């Protein structure tokens, strides 16, 4: 992991958490 | 959702046009082929760092919800920000721990590391303290 990598994972994390659909399979 | 359902729709479809195979994940060699079919000639470095910037489990492609990272940054809205900082901070102290971090990641099913929550709280920390207040929530979010 790198800095790159952190700032990619926060805003993967913030688009899950307001897109509950989004998780999982489908 | 924050996103609505036409707008998720859609934005699978553009997807989908980078993703021509079908197989779910976009690599460097589908990138590189839309980015020259429009005119461009990125080297192969230059689409590792495209991908580097949203690759948020570090396998080298992309994904949708990682495509969405693009989507969003792509043109851009704080009321949602505030209330994304609680669903993080749950004891209510303005502050994001490394374990309130990994029950986020756990309750989205995000498999997760020590490795990659302690980098991720020591780039978001700008203040140095261990934690992640607002201010620095905004920062990561935004940028
Ligand atoms: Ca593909
Ligand atoms: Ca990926
Ligand atoms: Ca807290
Ligand atoms: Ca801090």
């Amino acid at each position: 992991s790198n800095a790159k990598r952190a700032r990619a994972h926060w805003q993967l994390l913030y688009t899950l958490v307001n897109n509950p659909s989004l998780v999982g399979s489908r | 959702d924050q996103l609505t359902e036409e707008q998720i729709a859609e934005f699978k479809e553009a997807f989908s046009l980078f993703d021509k195979d079908g197989d779910g994940t976009i690599t460097t060699k589908e990138l590189g082929t839309v980015m020259r079919s429009l005119g461009q000639n990125p080297t192969e470095a230059e689409l590792q760092d495209m991908i580097n910037e949203v690759d948020a489990d570090g396998n080298g492609t992309i994904d949708f919800p990682e495509f969405l990272t693009m989507m969003a940054r792509k043109m851009k809205s704080e009321e949602e920000i505030r209330e994304a900082f609680r669903v993080f901070d749950k004891d209510g102290n303005g502050y994001i721990s490394a374990a309130e971090l990994r029950h986020v990641m756990t309750n989205l099913g995000e498999k997760l590391t020590d490795e990659e929550v302690d980098e991720m709280i020591r780039e978001a920390d700008i203040d140095g303290d261990g934690q992640v207040n607002y201010e620095e929530f905004v920062q990561m979010m935004t940028a």
